[PDB]
């Protein structure tokens, strides 16, 4: 899993050399920066719910016919997943905000994001509505470097999604 | 790889759950202890060399036969060997307590090391002392350092000790 | 002044400790290098080193040797990592050392032909399986001659040695023990016509978990 | 490899006889068979992301827990894989059902794949279950093609059976 | 082995791609010329032994000193090792005609031809001279297509032999 | 590029061999098949045209939104474009039959068609119906040999968007 | 690489168009010679050895030179090589025939063969020369052979000769 | 590697002695009989293929079924890789001979090969009567040469046996 620290001790370990200065001062950085994302963490996850509603919503306006009998948002068991789905992103998000690092991200969401959604025809499209719709809301309950963290990560995926 | 906080993470991840607030509050704190975690392993590094070459000394004194004609140390080429390898040990060691975390030592320095010392025919034994020898020379330094604000380090001086340690027993 | 010396206890030598593992002069290798201007002769030596490397230590009748990829050596025009590609692109290896063996086994066995290290992590072999569907399996094989530690060590202009069985940086654990595994005696060989077909001498269990243990 | 016909030489040879006529007579008919071997061949290929595609929808209804956090087909990247063997399983069993012989699958398949998937803590019970679900949807096609000349597939319906049964019988 | 089926199965496996129609379209042709091939194998099969004895007598026909003593085509032993030899060249084209490809022919015969041949001290002529005869004898029981599938075979051993 | 004709070559040329009875054998099996395989040509190159209107119509019946202001489907622009898009995917599939291989359609359509389709955000979905809608149209002027690998080639496509 | 139609292939996609009617009947009449292609083919690897042994002996019967010391066929390890070549090139030359399209010769073989040659010092003009030797005893063989069905070769003949000569040219 | 010189030298390595005289003496003699030494080597190596040739021709007049379908030296193939594996074994022996130790022949050439064997289904038995074949011919050129200046070579006849039978023993 990529974090700042994982990361290091790798390049230095490839080497084969003593962590020396250099990378401890990189070390330093993630420390220093931890105070800012853990704040956003904690206000993530107390909204999550509403966020998530709110998002779920967001996207069946965005797209009516999806909520039509015979398409894919349709019948609960579908919402359900939806709403699931969107749940895992947030939590995963916040993990990463706390581990200082995209490594979470990257191993459970990303890799194979493709394939998966290929295989079962969800259009990355939806989630991204999801997302950004999430990050208009939390674009008001967090301020200065906690906000900036929040956003730097939600986009990562946007990227990775799309 | 793991470490600290991706370890917390993972559990998490399990009970499918986000990080409850007293979790965070491990890591919060474990954050605070940075500073002092960082200086703890500079010691290290900035030291190293000593570290061995005096462990070695002490090594040799103790177990003369090592150096002996048909001892394990005998000749050159298998005494560097030995000095290089109580290095590695140390330089994992220092990773981890970076990391703080065992798992990184555990995966790539630890295991299947004692069957390896085996097959050579290397006395597990030696090998884990001198460890220790390392070990205790290591915390000297940590623990009586120059310039750094004077404060608490027990706490990492321990966990220090651990890794040492389970290097000791794992090869033992 | 003693200068007490004394034979020792263990008397172990500088021989015994290989000997015992049965490396034989396996786990020291001799780098070959070819030069710009070389005798055919030396070029020779290189292809008798480079079959042997790649292939299983198998026996290789003039009738499998490719003599496409033999001449090109001699004029130049060809890299010796391309000439070490040009191999196993061949239906030669592909038919026989690919074909029986499991996906598994060919990837611990090319990471040992193509580089002396065994597989450090589960991981890693995972990467290449991922590969098997994911590209042709040509890419795959061209991926580890492509492979950063490939080119970092013998790289170029030289035939590829089992480095493993030494100290090799970065080895995650079991470098030995699994090596002990994948290499049998000098003389023994793996075989592409074997008893029992043909099985990862590493566990498959393990990887992870254990050390393994094979017959030697 | 191997295929039917190799097959039956090779077994000739080691009697050191020239073929019997009754083998002849199995091979010829086989011949006659082609057409129909083929065609079945088309019908998996042609369905194929099909296939797989509706089995996993199945299979995970019926194992809600494999995609719930702890499962094993969580998360995406383990799906991903899961999804990607079923597939493989597939393809080999496809060259085998052309080939008139278990073989190839065998050798290139299934041979050690109970054992990963141990190693790896896969359930090895789901996978078996997997390859079923695909069995049967894969019969579905083979047996109700469309502009295809009507006629009787169930002998090579049957052997399509069997190949995907020794895979479910190994991996289990 | 090398066959028309397993070669097809092969590529596609290194591709790591199913069969396709590409590949179907080379096994139809293996299949639809099979019924010629057949036909070639059932007369070979029949005839054998009168093959092989005009054969090994040509051969000495047209290398008369290898009969005298102090030679190799002399003395029983030799005489029955030269049938049997012959004999097996024959089994195997029939394997090979029904395999529909040199596949049986490599592996028993060819692979390794040479050497043996080199440290027995077995000119390779003879075999040749052997083939031609036959070819000759092959050439009057069979005509059309299973006619020129027997040549095919009997001569890529030629070649082999040369 | 990939036809029977060239692999059996490009497997010939790797080992060093010359083209033996193996090969002929699957070179003979294509060439048998093209009767039937241009036959299905020259009846798609002559209804092309009418089979396009009737697919990208479709799309739109399958996915009405499309057409409202504001998405990808509305604006001639953009539906010509979807036109030309199908025509090329027809065109290729004649080339294929009348090659004798998947190869024309591996190297144009199918390499790369992921990441060009993600880029602009074209949902495989839509092509497939336009191949489906074909398919059923095609399954009328055609019969026997001809439709079956008219059928192939187009499926072949659909496994690939998919 | 490329043959007889994948090349109309291309042409016709750079235009943008379907394949003309006109463009079509040059295959379709391609297809119905397959049969006599095919067996031009057979005739080559069929007496392939001989064609080449053949060919040697008159290469060397004229130009003596090339086999006495200080000449490019001397000494044993060279003469190999010349053989292998020549060889070489009839291989190409009969894939070119059957795919129906010089490229393949071209690419694969021909192209900087010239260059490789002079660089050498290896004598083109000689090379050249054996190449028509083979093309002539090839020919002989393609065009006079027993136990097919009679008929006119000549268009696939004249084919066969250019092929030949591309390769004699590129090579002078 | 190791050899004669070599070995005593570690002997008195672990020891921890210089040489003894007595020891010395060893060496100084066996020097003396270099010029015998080498000869006998220089007989097998001038003689090589005729004594496998040999050898080989009355191992299968004896076993007549390894050449029979069925047996392990047919076909070509394997019988191919018997031959190879016969001269492998003789050149190995003849190293040791020079070298004046059996350690070479062991390790490169014994080392592991009864588990191949095993493995490959080879009959152990077989092979050692083959290397005991060759063993017979072999020393009947040594110890019978011409144009060699007459004397005892019967101390280097015996040692050779030996390594033979080393070989006879481990593969067996
Ligand atoms: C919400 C925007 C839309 C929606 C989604 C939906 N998803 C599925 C099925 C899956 N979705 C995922 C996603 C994840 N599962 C994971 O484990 C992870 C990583 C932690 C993610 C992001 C996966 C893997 C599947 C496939 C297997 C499964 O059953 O979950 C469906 C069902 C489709 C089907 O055919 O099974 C749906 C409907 N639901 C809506 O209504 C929106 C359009
Ligand atoms: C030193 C404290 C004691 C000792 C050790 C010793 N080791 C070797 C040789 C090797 N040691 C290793 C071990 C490693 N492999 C790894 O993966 C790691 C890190 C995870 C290590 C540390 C290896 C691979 C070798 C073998 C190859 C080599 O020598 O480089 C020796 C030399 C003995 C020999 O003949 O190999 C020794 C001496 N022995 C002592 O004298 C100390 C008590
Ligand atoms: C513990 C074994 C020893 C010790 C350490 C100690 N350090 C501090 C405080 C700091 N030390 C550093 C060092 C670094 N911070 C970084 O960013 C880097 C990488 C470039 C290093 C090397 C810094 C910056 C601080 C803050 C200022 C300061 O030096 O005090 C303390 C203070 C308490 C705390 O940090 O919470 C302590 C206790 N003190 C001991 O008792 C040992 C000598
Ligand atoms: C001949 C007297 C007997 C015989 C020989 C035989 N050997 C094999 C197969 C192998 N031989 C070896 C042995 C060696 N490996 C080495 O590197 C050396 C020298 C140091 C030797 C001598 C190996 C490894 C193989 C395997 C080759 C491969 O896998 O291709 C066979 C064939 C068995 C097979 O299936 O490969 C045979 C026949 N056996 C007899 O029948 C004779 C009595
Ligand atoms: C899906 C039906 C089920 C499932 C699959 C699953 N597999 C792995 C991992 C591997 N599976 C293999 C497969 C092969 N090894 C071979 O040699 C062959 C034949 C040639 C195959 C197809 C291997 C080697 C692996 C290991 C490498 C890898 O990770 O891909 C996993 C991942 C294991 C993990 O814990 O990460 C999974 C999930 N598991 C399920 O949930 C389904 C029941
Ligand atoms: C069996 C599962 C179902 C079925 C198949 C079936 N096919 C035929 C006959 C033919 N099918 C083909 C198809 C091909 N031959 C080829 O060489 C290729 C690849 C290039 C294909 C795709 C052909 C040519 C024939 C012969 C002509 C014809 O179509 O009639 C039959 C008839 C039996 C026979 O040919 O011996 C059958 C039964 N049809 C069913 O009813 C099953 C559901
Ligand atoms: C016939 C033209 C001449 C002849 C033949 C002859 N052959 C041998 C010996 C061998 N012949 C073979 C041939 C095969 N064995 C196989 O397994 C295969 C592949 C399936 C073949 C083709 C072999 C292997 C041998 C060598 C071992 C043996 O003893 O048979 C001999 C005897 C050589 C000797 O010196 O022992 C002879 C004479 N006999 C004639 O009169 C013709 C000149
Ligand atoms: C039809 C169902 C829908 C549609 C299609 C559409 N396509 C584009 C843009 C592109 N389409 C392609 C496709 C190809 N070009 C090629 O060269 C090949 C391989 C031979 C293919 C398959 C490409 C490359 C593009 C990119 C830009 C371009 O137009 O060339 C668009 C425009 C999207 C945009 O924003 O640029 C559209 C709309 N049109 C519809 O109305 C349907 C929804
Ligand atoms: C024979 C007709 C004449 C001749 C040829 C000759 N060639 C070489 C050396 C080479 N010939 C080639 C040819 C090729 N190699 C390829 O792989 C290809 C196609 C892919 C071709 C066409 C090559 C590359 C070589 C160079 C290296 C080699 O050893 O082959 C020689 C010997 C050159 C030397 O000095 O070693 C010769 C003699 N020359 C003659 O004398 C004939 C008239
Ligand atoms: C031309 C150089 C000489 C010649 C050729 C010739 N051949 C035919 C007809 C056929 N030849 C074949 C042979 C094959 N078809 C295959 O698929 C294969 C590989 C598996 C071969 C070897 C076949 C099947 C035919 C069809 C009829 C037949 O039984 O031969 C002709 C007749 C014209 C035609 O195309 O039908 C000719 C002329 N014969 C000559 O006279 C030339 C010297
Ligand atoms: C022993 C099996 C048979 C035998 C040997 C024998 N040799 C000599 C003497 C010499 N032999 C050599 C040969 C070499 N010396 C070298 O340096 C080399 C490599 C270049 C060789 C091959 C030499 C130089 C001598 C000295 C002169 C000579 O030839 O006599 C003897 C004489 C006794 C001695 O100790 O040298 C003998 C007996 N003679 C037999 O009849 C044995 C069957």
């Amino acid at each position: 899993m990529k974090t700042v620290i994982t990361e290091v001790i790798a390049s230095a370990d490839s080497q084969g050399r003593f962590l020396n200065n250099t990378e401890l001062q990189a070390a330093n950085g993630r420390f220093q920066r931890a105070t800012a994302s853990m704040e956003a963490a904690r206000a993530l996850t107390s909204n999550a719910d509403s966020l998530v509603k709110g998002a779920v919503q967001e996207v069946y306006n965005k797209f009516p016919y999806l909520t039509q009998p015979g398409q894919m948002g349709y019948g609960d068991t579908n919402q359900a997943k939806c709403a699931r789905d969107i749940s895992h992103y947030l939590r995963f998000i916040t993990y990463s905000l706390v581990a200082g690092g995209t490594g979470p991200l990257d191993d459970y969401i990303v890799a194979g994001l493709r394939e998966v959604n290929r295989t079962f025809n969800l259009s990355p499209s939806w989630y991204i509505e999801a997302l950004k719709h999430i990050k208009g809301k939390v674009g008001s309950q967090l301020s200065g470097q906690p906000l900036t963290e929040a956003n730097a990560y939600i986009d990562y995926c946007i990227n990775a999604l799309s | 790889m793991q470490d600290a906080f991706t370890k917390a993470i993972v559990a998490a991840d399990l009970r499918g759950s986000f990080l409850s607030e007293q979790e965070l509050n491990q890591l919060t704190n474990l954050v605070k202890e940075s500073n002092k975690r960082l200086d703890a392993v500079n010691a290290i590094t900035g030291n190293a060399a000593e570290i061995i070459s005096d462990a070695a000394h002490k090594l040799f004194a103790e177990q003369t036969d090592l150096i002996r004609p048909g001892g394990n140390a005998y000749p050159n080429r298998r005494m560097a060997a030995c000095l290089r390898d109580m290095e590695i040990i140390l330089r994992y060691v220092s990773y981890a307590l970076l990391a703080g975390d065992a798992s990184v030592l555990e995966d790539r320095c630890l295991n299947g090391l004692k069957e390896t010392y085996v097959a050579l025919g290397t006395p597990t034994r030696s090998v884990a002392r001198a460890v220790q020898l390392m070990k205790e020379t290591a915390i000297g330094y940590v623990n009586s350092p120059s310039g750094v604000t004077r404060g608490d380090c027990s706490a990492l001086v321990n966990e220090a000790a651990t890794y040492f340690d389970k290097a000791a027993a794992s090869i033992a | 002044y003693s200068a007490f010396v004394r034979p020792a206890d263990q008397a172990t030598a500088d021989g015994a400790a290989q000997t015992k593992l049965g490396i034989t002069a396996i786990a020291p290798d001799q780098g070959v290098e070819l030069r710009p201007n070389f005798t055919e002769a030396d070029v020779i030596t290189v292809i008798r080193a480079a079959y042997k490397q790649l292939f299983g230590n198998t026996y290789i009748l003039e009738s499998e040797r490719v003599i496409q990829a033999e001449s090109l050596l001699r004029n130049g025009s060809i890299s010796v990592r391309e000439f070490i590609r040009i191999l196993a692109k061949s239906d030669l290896y592909k038919e026989r050392f690919f074909r029986c063996t499991s996906n598994n086994r060919f990837i611990e066995l090319n990471l040992k032909h193509l580089l002396g290290r065994a597989p450090y992590n589960q991981g890693e072999i995972a990467e290449h399986l991922d590969r098997y569907c994911q590209s042709g399996y040509d890419a795959e094989i061209d991926s580890y001659i492509d492979s950063d530690e490939y080119r970092r060590v013998f790289g170029e202009n030289t035939v590829p040695y089992f480095r493993g069985f030494k100290y090799q940086v970065g080895q995650s654990a079991a470098a030995f023990e699994r090596m002990r595994a994948l290499y049998s005696g000098d003389a023994g060989s793996d075989t592409d016509r074997n008893q029992n077909g043909q099985r990862t001498e590493l566990t498959s269990g393990l990887a992870d978990p254990a050390q393994p243990v094979r017959a030697r």
